């Protein structure tokens, strides 16, 4: 199906504790394969997925020479947006940043994106048209006119539609054997009377991959999106994922109640039934 | 594979 | 200054089995902003080989974080995950239910 590529960057100031701390991670769909941390000892943007490992010399180089520079506007990026809030310069304060770029079935540009967040709210993001901004308020007029002035968005587009593109397929064949491969669900039923006349009824999905999946409960056929208690899907530390969704049902009634399961790795839909 | 440069605020 | 609590859940990453080693998972998301303290607890106490993942969020803009150790499960033992925040008025103890 479609994938993507995607850098996440966090830039936090700690004034009065030393430098601002800076994170950064890459990622394809939902496998991280690099990171850097400006607290972390090696200084280097480092491996975090087997496939990349195979990249040599000039590539980590470059990676993490990127890196830094990013890094290094960010630290500045801190004190400009401070100035243009009119900030007393002793408070932390937070710049995220998020870009990367989609491609199809055919391995082929759909998307581009590149949003930036202060203190946790929208400052400003490139819209889908690749062309022009959206800022979110009068500070972010200011990015928006000197970026307009310096013709940032073409610099953005040509790297969105090109470089992006290219090395999300280049990584997509060197690291076929995982980022193409699905792990279906492995998936089971609980039962936990609760009462008299109440149980508690889980589904739940593990050790699947990618992350994207859907745990519906039906009574008789007929879906019950208003009483299940669904859990945000979590990771389960090994590169997998696992989901539950819960229904409390009337004592006798569990017969009735169905678990559907869609995920990209299933031939066709699970349903999973109370039989005895 | 990073962007060759970003461009300050 | 948007400020959202975190959630929590606590976890094993495989199926629970009393003598069987395996890692005791905290996986705190939608928090904001970033400095946040999480320990992982056996019988009270604070384990200290715990790694973590690297900071990321979503695409609300909240944050998320994997705390993990390795550990054999006994039935003997407790364990919890202990996060304070500064959205917290306290410390918040999240005990890891087994048979979730
Ligand atoms: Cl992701
Ligand atoms: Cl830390
Ligand atoms: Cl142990």
């Amino acid at each position: 199906g479609s994938h993507s590529m995607r850098y996440f960057f966090t830039s936090v100031s700690r004034p009065g504790r030393g430098e601002p701390r800076f994170i950064a991670v890459g990622y394809v769909d939902d496998t991280q394969f690099v990171r850097f941390d400006s607290d972390a000892a090696s200084q280097r943007m480092e491996p975090r997925a087997p496939w990349i490992e195979q990249e040599g010399p000039e590539y980590w180089d470059g990676e993490t020479r990127k890196v830094k520079a990013h890094s290094q506007t960010h630290r500045v990026d801190l004190g400009t947006l401070r100035g243009y809030y009119n900030q007393s310069e002793a408070g932390s304060h937070t710049v995220q940043r998020m870009y990367g770029c989609d491609v199809g079935s055919d391995w082929r540009f759909l998307r581009g994106y590149h949003q930036y967040a202060y203190d946790g709210k929208d400052y400003i993001a490139l819209k889908e048209d690749l062309r022009s901004w959206t800022a979110a308020d009068m500070a972010a007029q200011t990015t928006k006119h000197k970026w307009e002035a310096a013709h940032v968005a073409e610099q953005l587009r040509a790297y969105l539609e090109g470089t992006c593109v290219e090395w999300l397929r280049r990584y997509l064949e060197n690291g076929k054997e995982t980022l193409q491969r699905t792990d279906a669900p492995k998936t089971h039923m609980t039962h936990h009377a609760v009462s008299d006349h109440e149980a508690t009824l889980r589904c739940w999905a593990l050790s699947f991959y990618p992350a994207e999946i859907t745990l519906t409960w039906q009574r008789d056929g007929e879906d019950q999106t208003q009483d299940t208690e669904l859990v945000e899907t979590r990771p389960a530390g090994d590169g997998t994922f696992q989901k539950w969704a819960a229904v409390v049902v009337p004592s006798g009634q569990e017969q009735r109640y169905t678990c559907h399961v869609q995920h990209e790795g299933l031939p066709k839909p699970l349903t999973l039934r109370w039989e005895p | 594979y990073l962007l060759m440069w970003i461009t300050q605020v | 200054m948007i400020q959202r609590t975190p959630k929590i859940q606590v976890y094993s990453r495989h199926p629970a089995e009393n003598g069987k080693s395996n890692f005791l998972n905290c996986y705190v998301s939608g928090f904001h902003p970033s400095d946040i303290e999480v320990d992982l607890l056996k019988n009270g106490e604070r384990i200290e080989k715990v790694e973590h993942s690297d900071l990321s969020f979503s695409k609300d803009w909240s944050f998320y974080l994997l705390y993990y150790t390795e550990f054999t499960p006994t039935e003997k033992n407790e364990y919890a995950c202990r996060v304070n925040h500064v959205t917290l008025s306290q410390p918040k103890i999240v005990k890891w239910d087994r048979d979730m």
